């Protein structure tokens, strides 16, 4: 999951954030990290329907 | 013997210059397949879309660049 | 799929649904003067016939000419098997219903009885923004039922998952479309879909034709709501008042006249700039799709129409005949004067810019060669053109070229004919 | 500065719009260029007074297009339009006000004149303003201590360097006054000269005048009127009005000739009362008042011979009440430019009918001359029959596949000729020559290169006429032509349409030409505005066809070259095929003929 | 007389 994220990010090396990623991205994946921090990988691009711009 | 790929059909001026375009070498491969017509042509189903692109480009280098002038 | 008439959503109908569908309250009325002007008179005149007549009775009453016409409508109405030969006789649910809809055979408290101006400014502001959500506007009337419903009618796409759906091949194709047909394309697909997602066309289809004049149609009635076809002004009433759209429904721009009855607006110079006196971005927004907008001011626009744009707006897909029946339909009163409204250099222009665009045309196929002989070579040639799986030939040249899918069948017989030895 | 989600420049942030907008025909844009209603009912004053306060950019049948300039805004404060009075109508005729930008634009433009005036006097050259201390603070520049010579103050300026002093006092913002008291100056004597009665003046000609003539001291700068438009007309009457010795310089002999005879044939003035100072030609300049001559007489770098060297000196030392350019589009070149530091006049007025040129020069003739005094609406005289109305066309003749193939592998300039040169282009012309000519219709066939000219001119066995061709043998073909019934069309080069005075045709087939220039275009169409002898307007019995071969570069330079005529509205109609060309008997209706000429024109090497 | 010929009467362009 973490190459395949490399990948459709266009990079050729697994970094931390490719791992957070994969990670979270993972529904399963997530629970059984859920309680674990992963250094220098950030967080999935999230951003609540109510904050996104209106008229 | 038979042979894949892609026809296409155009007036003979295009049609010259897609032999042309092999011929020189421009593209670098013998992209068609055979003399078909004078408007008539077979080239390989890959290379269609640089093919068009060159044509497209072959316009812009005759026509001028209107861009708001 | 360019489904500009209800003939070919006619034909997409099995006996299994006709039936159901020729509906007592809107079908037969729908259907009926929907028919051609001849059809109509036979199927009035057999309305209290029980018996079956002869198709040359029906051929002799009519004249050699118009005869064509005649078949023509006897094939629609045999095709909607409205009627059966038994040898004419009409379906009994069809002459019933027909019967019945002659006569006829519910009430409650007063409404709010809004203003039919205000119904129809809203319908119109409701297809709007349905239209802001359609093109690139960066913000615009949402609702996932709308999103997916304009993305399952193939006028949306979603390039990457999470990112706001953009425009296909047949979106801007239909874009420019005048309300009424544009109108009238969604109609369709959404009934397609509908079927498709489960939801009963008979009734929802007999509902719309009711409009022209259950859960399901709640939820349907609901969507109406939101397409802006019919007024509720609050979710309980268990009525509703439809909007002159919906009145107008499947007549199109045939009956009461087309959409053309409003002020126009586009100026096309000879130097191919546009002035549009217009405020409503929408307008701005197709505009902007195929020319080079240069200044905005509260109540025109300038722009020009250059090869860049135009052949951009083809590349992406569209037509001239399109962008030319856009600003046709469009045009300010001022050039209606001159005759043709555009003009001919511009429409000539924008015609041979697309005709450049398509200069050579690709075709995918398979080509043969080296026939050692003209007779099998014709002979295969004959068989080619037989199946119809030619693509193009050179007899002179001895050389032929077939469809791929085609060619499978020729190199099937190739092989057969060189494995007779 | 501020542009919307789509390339449009918005100006919402910038201007409102009124109550009664649709009443009001225009809108000002921040950026100076304006738009007119054509339609508007009071389009008639909006277009007078936006030909009085700006520069016309495009004035198609619909909506005009105009630009506001320095230039164009010192005109109207020539014509006596305070910055109240313009801006008062504007905002009266603008449907959306007037944006503050161009508002204090117009304030400084209009404030900087008046300020500073330019005269000369006993052969020396003053520069005069009202206001004392304004000297003091523009000669804080080095540039005019070394060009002046070693209320109302002034100062003398060195002549050779008025025009590097005159060009720089526009960026300077203190443009030179140029209005010439030709009325109250006894200093120049005047010259019996005036417009005889024959003359007639149309509208748009009057028009131009009165803007000259804005009170009774003429005002310098640039009329463009068509060739059609009578234009010769105006420059004699500028000098029957200015009433004193006045020196016209033509581009060629043709036009000097061309000069002579339009004045005696609208002016009292005599035959010895007009000199040709020209090499070609001699009339003792020096004996009379009234002098005609060339920029390239005049304008000579190298050594003048010792008899035009007198007459020169003569030129030299008088003064000129009026100086008339012709076809000034040339007068921005190095050489042509020096005739106005080399001749001494008052006031100074350029004429033409293509005001424009592929370099950036053109705006020189703002300094050099001054501003547009005047530029008729070409389509507004189509529409009054002043011009023929003509139904200019391109046909996009398809190049010869053999053609192309050695058109698109050769590069060099050689690709010139082969597009020039094929059997479709050629058979094109062979057709619609036939046709018009078996529709008695006189036609001029035009081309650049010599090459093709002959190849076609002599397949065709029709005349030729080219630069070597001797002024009897040219002239003769011309006569020939216009009288012989059994001739009805002529191959020009360049010479018909540098300068020229071609019998008019209904017909014109340009085959060939120097590039997407605008000028030689529009002088080519020159040829065919002349009124014929019982045309109408509505008739559309004039013709235009400019022959393009399909995927060229001809492509692109016809194109560009038809620029200025798209601006001035014309509708180049595209012409994709001719129907019975087809089954017309015409040239290379086989390979083996295409073969040989292009085997030929090979050979050109 | 002097009527305009075909090409300058219609669309020589195809459609």
């Amino acid at each position: 999951l973490a190459g395949n994220a490399a990948r459709d990010n266009k990079k050729t090396r697994i970094i931390p954030r490719h791992l957070q990623l994969a990670v979270r991205n993972d529904e399963e994946l997530n629970k059984l990290l859920g309680r674990v921090t992963i250094a220098q990988g950030g967080v999935l691009p999230n951003i609540q329907s109510v904050l996104l711009p209106k008229k | 013997n038979v042979l894949k790929g892609v026809l296409i059909e155009c007036d003979p001026a295009m049609k010259q210059f897609l032999l042309y375009l092999d011929e020189s070498n421009a593209l670098g491969k013998k992209f068609i397949i055979q003399d078909i017509d004078d408007t008539h042509v077979f080239v390989i189903a890959e290379l269609v879309n640089v093919l068009q692109e060159r044509v497209g480009e072959l316009m812009d280098q005759n026509a001028f660049s209107l861009t708001q002038k | 799929l360019q489904c500009r008439n209800l003939q070919e959503f006619l034909g997409g109908l099995s006996p299994g649904v006709l039936d159901r569908l020729y509906g007592h309250p809107a079908t037969c009325l729908a259907v009926f003067r929907e028919l051609p002007s001849l059809a109509k008179n036979w199927v009035m005149r057999m309305l209290f016939l029980e018996q079956p007549l002869p198709q040359a009775a029906v051929a002799l009453w009519v004249k050699k000419e118009f005869s064509k016409a005649q078949e023509e409508s006897t094939g629609l109405l045999s095709g909607l098997r409205i009627w059966h030969t038994q040898l004419l006789i009409l379906n009994p649910i069809f002459r019933q219903n027909l019967r019945i809809a002659l006569l006829g055979g519910q009430l409650g408290p007063d409404k709010h009885a809004r203003d039919v101006p205000s119904l129809d400014k809203y319908a119109e502001e409701r297809w709007e923004v349905v239209l802001h959500f359609m093109v690139g506007s960066p913000s615009a009337a949402v609702s996932q039922d709308l999103a997916q419903l304009l993305s399952q009618a193939g006028l949306m796409k979603s390039t990457e998952p999470g990112e706001p759906p953009c425009i296909t091949s047949a979106g801007f194709q239909f874009l420019l479309l005048d309300t009424p047909a544009q109108l009238w394309y969604f109609m369709l697909q959404y009934l397609q879909t509908a079927q498709s997602r489960g939801m009963d066309l008979v009734e929802i289809l007999s509902f719309l034709f009711q409009l022209s004049f259950s859960d399901s149609l709640l939820n349907f009635l609901q969507h109406l709501r939101e397409f802006g076809l019919v007024f509720q002004r609050k979710r309980k009433s268990r009525r509703y008042y439809p909007t002159r759209l919906a009145i107008n429904l499947s007549s199109g721009v045939s009956g009461a006249g087309g959409t053309v009855h409003q002020p126009g607006f586009i100026v096309v110079e000879t130097n191919y700039r546009l002035y549009a006196y217009t405020e409503s971005e929408l307008q701005i927004a197709l505009i902007a799709l195929f020319s080079e907008m240069l200044y905005r001011f509260p109540n025109m626009v300038v722009a020009q129409v250059t090869r860049e744009s135009v052949q951009q707006a083809i590349a992406s897909g569209i037509t001239a005949q399109q962008i030319i029946h856009f600003l046709r339909t469009r045009a300010h009163p001022v050039m209606l004067k001159q005759t043709p409204v555009l003009p001919p250099t511009i429409t000539d222009q924008i015609r041979l810019w697309e005709l450049e665009r398509d200069r050579l045309r690709f075709t995918e196929g398979v080509l043969y060669n080296q026939f050692l002989s003209q007779v099998d070579f014709e002979l295969l040639l004959a068989h080619a053109r037989e199946l119809g799986v030619l693509v193009f030939e050179n007899s002179a040249k001895r050389l032929m070229v077939v469809t791929p899918a085609g060619h499978s069948d020729v190199k099937r017989f190739w092989k057969r004919q060189k494995h007779s030895s | 500065t501020k542009v919307d989600e789509y390339g449009a420049k918005d100006y919402r942030l910038q201007m409102p719009l009124k109550d009664d907008h649709t009443s009001r025909p225009l809108w000002v844009a921040p950026d100076g260029h304006i738009f007119l209603e054509a339609f508007s009912p009071v389009y008639k004053y909006a277009q007078d007074f936006l030909v009085a306060i700006a520069e016309p950019v495009c004035r198609p049948t619909h909506v005009h297009e105009y630009k506001l300039t320095a230039y164009s805004l010192y005109a109207a404060v020539s014509v006596g339009l305070q910055t109240s009075d313009i801006t008062e109508y504007l905002r009266k005729l603008s449907k959306t006000g007037v944006p503050d930008g161009i508002m204090q634009f117009i304030k400084l433009c209009t404030v900087s004149y008046g300020k500073v005036k330019l005269v000369l006097k006993h052969n020396r050259y003053f520069v005069e303003s009202c206001h004392p201390d304004v000297i003091q603070h523009l000669l804080q520049d080095p540039v005019i201590r070394e060009c002046r010579l070693r209320q109302t103050v002034s100062f003398e300026v060195k002549q050779e360097m008025i025009e590097e002093l005159q060009k720089r006092c526009i960026h300077l913002e203190y443009p030179l006054l140029a209005e010439y008291d030709f009325r109250n100056d006894s200093v120049n004597p005047d010259i019996n000269i005036d417009l005889k009665p024959t003359a007639v003046l149309r509208p748009y000609q009057e028009k131009s005048l009165r803007k000259m003539f804005g009170n009774g001291r003429a005002r310098s700068g640039v009329i463009v009127l068509p060739c059609g438009a009578g234009k010769s007309l105006v420059g004699v009457t500028a000098a029957c009005t200015v009433r004193k010795r006045c020196l016209v310089l033509g581009n060629s002999a043709v036009s000097v000739e061309q000069w002579k005879a339009q004045f005696k044939m609208w002016s009292t003035i005599d035959d010895s009362q007009i000199c040709r100072f020209t090499s070609d030609a001699k009339d003792k300049p020096i004996g009379c008042s009234v002098a005609i001559s060339t920029y390239s007489m005049l304008g000579h770098t190298t050594k003048r011979s010792w008899e035009a060297e007198r007459v020169m000196e003569w030129l030299k030392t008088q003064e000129w009440g009026l100086m008339i350019l012709d076809e000034v589009h040339t007068i921005p070149a190095k050489m042509f430019r020096r005739v106005l530091t080399i001749v001494q006049a008052h006031c100074k007025l350029g004429l033409t009918a293509t005001l424009v040129r592929e370099d950036d020069k053109i705006v020189d003739l703002n300094f050099l001359i001054g501003p547009k005094l005047y530029e008729a609406n070409w389509m507004e005289l189509q529409n009054n029959g002043y011009i023929a109305k003509v139904q200019c066309a391109e046909v996009w003749c398809p190049m010869s596949p053999e053609f192309y193939r050695e058109y698109v592998a050769i590069k060099t300039k050689k690709r010139i000729l082969l597009y020039t040169m094929n059997p479709n282009k050629f058979r094109a012309c062979q057709f619609l020559i036939k046709f018009h000519e078996r529709r008695n219709d006189k036609i001029i066939v035009f081309a650049d290169n010599v090459f093709a000219l002959k190849e076609y001119a002599i397949r065709l066995n029709k005349p030729y006429i080219y630069g070597p061709t001797s002024q009897g043998e040219r002239m003769q073909i011309l006569q020939n032509f216009k009288h012989n019934p059994k001739i009805n069309t002529i191959f020009i080069s360049k010479v018909g349409d540098t300068s020229f005075d071609l019998p008019e045709a209904n017909v014109l087939i340009q085959i060939s030409s120097h590039g997407g220039s605008r000028r030689q275009e529009a002088q080519r169409l020159g040829r065919v505005l002349r009124a014929k002898k019982g045309m109408v307007a509505e008739e559309y019995n004039a013709f235009f066809y400019s022959l393009v071969s399909q995927d060229t570069q001809e492509m692109a330079y016809s194109t560009k070259r038809q620029r200025f005529l798209v601006d001035q509205g014309y509708s180049f109609k595209v012409i994709t095929k001719l129907a019975g060309m087809e089954e017309e008997d015409l040239a290379f209706s086989t390979k083996e003929e295409q073969q040989q000429l292009l085997q030929k024109v090979l050979a050109a090497t | 007389a002097k009527e305009r010929p075909i090409w300058l009467r219609e669309s020589t362009v195809q459609g």
